[PDB]
């Protein structure tokens, strides 16, 4: 395959890097896009791939939490009143949640998009 | 007691009532359904009806409860509702924890029962019922 | 059927209310639209329905006249000169008439749209 | 007496005359018709002809009359001409009183015979006739 | 037929009038259009019709010349160089000619559109 | 005498010459034609060529002539070229006098031979000829 | 054929002229277009035609170099990296070259478009 | 020596190396090709990679060379690439001298190896090679 640049790590045919500076989701994502062509917050499509990136961040990070690349997880939903109707009128507490990984497990959770975490960038070699 | 049963309130054209009993969202919605034809967890369809419901809950909730289920729920079958990752690829694998799946909704005492908050469907809380009486 | 809210009265499958404050036609109509979804100055499609709303307003009103929901009754006409022509040129005294009901009869009459009457609102339960 | 009969006035290309006789609108329009080929209650088709007609009526009306029929009339067969109510529903029932049905038109002394006023077709008033003489 | 208004004269099925005030072509024409609906500087479609309008203007006019209703008689032409080409480039002395009648003959001539003559108005009764 | 006959002037790519002889427009244009292949009354196709032609005519016209024919002529067969009257009706009858029919064109001394003037085709004046010599 | 104006020279069915004033390519070209309709910097479609115009400029010019009518000769190229790709990203030293003839040979060369040379105009008689 | 051979530098995902040997463009590009799978004269595909290449060349070029071939070349088969003359006619004949045909490209010491310059393909200069190592 192609090789990853210095200071990034390879797994399958992608390149990954931990960044320690803590940023909002949106900032982490944008910053990822400026480290390298093709680059974004990491996304995951296998257990094996979460384990790889969890090992990498555990070995390098002091916080235990890091952004991965999915935003607004509950804004995006099709919400519906149980009487079967769709809410024309709304008064939602405004909230934005974003996906987060942990460094001691494969499992994910969320945080407000506005909070501040270390993150992992990824792109196809 | 003219259009609603005892302990229900009449507002615009529906009867309402908070039950101070702790239940998860679907047990609550099923319980509502058993109270009357067409009943469900409340739905709140304008600022005036949000106003009326918040007052009613303020006046009848037991002092040691402070969250009330309402009838809005996510329909999507996936764990959370982003179908894409920011690199454009699709969310086809997903390891989000049950604890962080918040597909139901609720009102809070600490905000005058006025905005709507996402919540876990497995929490056990009081809830409001709504139905349209017949004439 | 559905029930009418408190302070409005039911007949057939509608909800009615007397309002005493005196307004222009246009104002009465707009105000009706803000009392309730679906609401407007009353309209009538049966004798039985005029009688109901006349009883209701008689029992509650001190004026004898109230707006119902039709405006501009003579502006809307197809007027024509008896020599068969349509007036290109015009010099009409400007006038706007609006329908009005009485509280001691079923019959209607009109008034200038700019005058000031008590009115009845109506909507489908 | 060159283009019009005696007591008619000649203006632009038509003869005119106010009859000081009290008649309702259709009796007036039929009476006009009997005076000459193509005659009718007046029609008034520009500011200059409104001017000429108002002057003529000013100078010939009997002092105790003050309304004059002209030839504009509503064609609609319904009682009044709103076909819709403000809620969008249709006017298919209608209890408007004859007294308030004002489908004819008239000029008033109190305004120099200059604007046009809606009127009851059953009032009995003087009226103006108009017709085009031949050459 | 229909009759002509007072102070205009009839011939065939038209109405004519002499006006003495002297105006440019364009002004005469515009003024004609404001004397009566349908009205314009006279146009002619027969000898008999020129003779009628010449009698009328002779009997009433002191100048011997009057505008009739055709303008720009040489601007309108298709001009062409004898080598067969069409003038892209031009340097015409600017000139506008307009048709004029005489009161002692049927024949016409022209004058600059900017000059000042008495004129005849005409319209269909 | 290199590209043009004697007494002709060479300018841009054509030979020119004013004839001080009095002729009407078509006799002039026919006379031009007899001088050489492709010759005609002058045509003037830009400001530089108007300049050159005016100078040439200034320098060769006989002192008692002051008008010169050029090659522009109206093609229309009607007497004058308004096909409509201002009331919209058509010009199908037309009694304009020959004397006022000005379908030819000319240059004037009193303006430095520089703009173009409409003229009667029957006037007898000097004229300028133009043709393209061959190489 | 047609003849060339005075002071221009003929060959085949065109007209040529040397101008001594020294101008940029763009200026020479524009100036050519104002000497005569049809006129531009010379172009060449035969050896015989270069020889003619070289004789003419040799006999008349003191510089040995003159603009002919082609610009931007290397901007116009399809350039490609040898790995087969087309340069999205670029950092070319900006350069504009224009064709030039010599007066002692038929052969051409180039110069920056911004430099200053004598030139030859040409058009179809 | 991890992803590249000895004396090659590793940058982003490719190996590079300036050869201080004098060669024309196509001999250079063929020489590059023989060094490794997919190798070619360098291509430079962003400002960061221009930066890295200029530094590398600054640090390894022999002091008496100052031009370096890169991999951009004109594809057109004609002598130069104007296909039209300014009069609109086509360039179908063309006597441009080999010496002035500049269809290759190069970097210069006198500008920090940073912009790209057109050059003769027949000059003999040092050159930079580029290839993607495998993992």
């Amino acid at each position: 395959g192609f090789c990853c640049p210095s200071h990034w790590s390879s797994y399958d045919r992608y390149c990954y890097k931990v960044f320690k500076q803590e940023m909002t989701w949106a900032d982490a994502e944008k910053f990822c896009t400026q480290q390298h062509t093709g680059s974004h917050l990491v996304s995951f499509h296998s257990t094996e791939e979460v384990d790889f990136v969890v090992k990498m961040t555990h070995q390098s990070l002091k916080s235990t939490f890091f952004w991965i690349g999915a935003n607004n997880i509950w804004n995006k939903c099709n919400w519906q009143w149980s009487d079967g109707t769709k809410p024309e009128y709304k008064e939602w507490h405004e909230e934005f949640e974003c996906l987060i990984s942990r460094t001691f497990d494969n499992q994910w959770l969320s945080a407000p998009c506005s909070d501040t975490y270390s993150f992992v960038c990824k792109f196809e070699a | 007691g003219l259009h609603c049963p005892s302990d229900w309130y009449y507002y615009d054209q529906h009867c309402y009532r908070i039950f101070n009993e702790e239940m998860n969202w679907e047990d609550a919605e099923w319980f509502c359904t058993k109270q009357a034809k067409g009943a469900h967890l409340v739905s709140i369809k304008s600022a005036k009806e949000a106003d009326f419901v918040a007052w009613m809950v303020t006046q009848n909730i037991e002092e040691s409860f402070s969250h009330v289920s309402i009838g809005l729920r996510v329909q999507n079958k996936e764990k959370q509702c982003s179908t894409k990752w920011s690199d454009g690829s699709s969310v086809s694998y997903d390891n989000l924890l049950d604890l962080y799946i918040t597909k139901c909704s609720l009102l809070k005492k600490e905000t005058g029962f006025r905005k709507w908050f996402v919540a876990s469907c497995i929490g056990k809380i009081p809830f409001v019922c709504k139905f349209p009486p017949q004439c």
